């Protein structure tokens, strides 16, 4: 439920 | 208050991960920022804290409120001091995915964080302690983590070395719980 806050760990 | 964690080297991700999951009421994971605009089932300071302005948040990053910042598709993300403060104020340890660089930032906070540098022994060794990984990424990986050790050596709270994962995670676990 909570976001996976992919991007944030995607980021360079 | 609970000292934030990072750890660096190979398998920071699954010591991260695994942490979190086997004792999510001693480890947490902060609310990263970012400018990107909210999707509308997301919650503002839950999934990320949505800033409005991109200025706004460049601003601060000048101002030093983060200790770490990048770009993705875009927009600013990064990890603010405050968002760090309010985990290590739960009375849990603040896990963290940033660079060495940030450690130095973090000590300047006066968050005190425990910083800790898993070290190959070999090339080999890198393959012995990854299952999933190529030759080619365990021959970058372990040229990474001596260069990484050579510039931010005085920066580790500890280093630890093993034959296996599993080892070495029974290590983290040791050294966290002497720190408290």
């Amino acid at each position: 439920k909570k976001s996976l806050r992919q991007s944030f760990r995607r980021m360079r | 208050y609970a000292r934030p964690i990072i750890i660096l080297g190979p398998t920071k991700d699954r010591a991260n991960d695994d942490l979190l999951s086997e004792f999510p009421d001693k480890f947490g994971s902060c609310v990263p920022h970012t400018t990107r605009p909210k999707r509308e089932y997301e919650i503002d300071g839950r999934d990320y804290h949505f800033v409005s302005s991109r200025e706004k948040m460049e601003k601060d990053i000048q101002a030093h409120k983060f200790i770490e910042a990048g770009q993705y598709n875009s927009h600013l993300y990064g990890t603010s001091v405050q968002s760090v403060r309010e985990v290590a104020e739960q009375g849990k340890h603040c896990i963290l995915d940033v660079s060495a660089n940030a450690v130095r930032r973090l000590q300047a906070a006066h968050l005190h964080p425990i910083a800790i540098f898993i070290r190959p022994r070999s090339l080999e060794n890198v393959l012995e302690i990854n299952k999933r990984i190529t030759e080619e990424q365990a021959r970058k990986a372990f040229d990474r983590a001596t260069k990484l050790e050579q510039e931010f050596t005085e920066c580790f709270s500890a280093i630890v070395e093993g034959d296996s994962f599993e080892e070495i995670y029974h290590k983290v676990k040791r050294v966290i719980e002497d720190l408290s």
